[PDB]
């Protein structure tokens, strides 16, 4: 016999020694929670305590693993095929035939979506807001890359409560 | 391990790796599963192209994580 607290809104429940399902009483608080490690119990069927909070975990990191995939890849707009730019100018055309602008990945039609006014490398058109042709977005997407590896770096930090925390994607240069 | 790879044409696949295989072993078994060429498949994991002479375990991809084929395409 043992008196247990709802591991989220504290509310107190009568157990038997033998059950590791508990039901919060809580009206407003409904939560059935496993007994030995407070994982959520629909989450938890078939696995352990062990098994559930691997299950998280790698659904955490190949969330950040694909958010960085996300920024350096361009999805076409028709057939879904992943783009990356060699070299050239903004305007791509995927395999299936469609345009899209590569920095801005909207769908086009042809090159009067693009900003072709002299203009230096990463600087703001005078005379229109279109999407410059030529800049290469190589630099700032790796630091936006960069900017999810760390924010991914933060927030372990939150979760754990050390300052431990491991790398999601490929190490620096 | 057990990962994941996503053709060109939307289909994931299944790989069974280790981290000391190399990204021309990992080329060679989505070669024997989907019949694509080595020569003709463009790796991306966590936003960084995938390059021949390095293994798993120097580009940090552990269990069920996903490289993407893509198009490397010229602009114009
Ligand atoms: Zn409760
Ligand atoms: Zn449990
Ligand atoms: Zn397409
Ligand atoms: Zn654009
Ligand atoms: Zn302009």
């Amino acid at each position: 016999d043992e008196l247990v607290r709802c591991p989220s809104c504290s509310f107190p429940a009568l157990l038997d020694s033998d059950v590791k399902r508990f039901s919060c009483p809580n009206p407003h608080c409904r939560k059935e929670t496993c007994r030995k490690c407070q994982g959520l119990w629909k989450e938890h069927n078939g696995l352990t305590c062990e098994e559930l909070a691997e299950k998280d975990d790698i659904k955490y990191r190949t969330s950040i693993e694909e958010k960085m995939t996300a920024a350096r890849i361009r999805k076409c707009h028709k057939c879904g095929t992943g783009l990356i730019k060699s070299e050239g100018c903004n305007r791509m055309s995927c395999r299936c035939g469609a345009q899209m602008c590569y920095l801005c990945r909207v769908s086009i039609n042809g090159y009067d979506h693009f900003c072709q006014h002299p203009r230096s490398p990463g600087a703001p058109c005078q005379e229109c807001s279109r999407c410059s042709l030529w800049t290469d977005p190589t630099e700032d997407d790796e630091k936006l890359i960069e900017e999810i590896q760390k924010e991914a770096e933060e927030e372990q930090k939150r979760k754990n409560g050390e300052n431990t925390f491991k790398r999601i994607g490929p190490p620096l240069e | 391990m057990q990962i994941f790879v996503k053709t060109l044409t939307g289909k994931t696949i299944t790989l069974e790796v280790e981290p000391s295989d190399t990204i021309e072993n990992v080329k060679a078994k989505i070669q024997d599963k989907e019949g694509i060429p080595p020569d003709q498949q463009r790796l991306i994991f966590a936003g960084k192209q995938l390059e021949d002479g390095r293994t798993l375990s120097d580009y940090n991809i552990q269990k069920e994580s996903t490289l993407h084929l893509v198009l490397r395409l010229r602009g114009g």
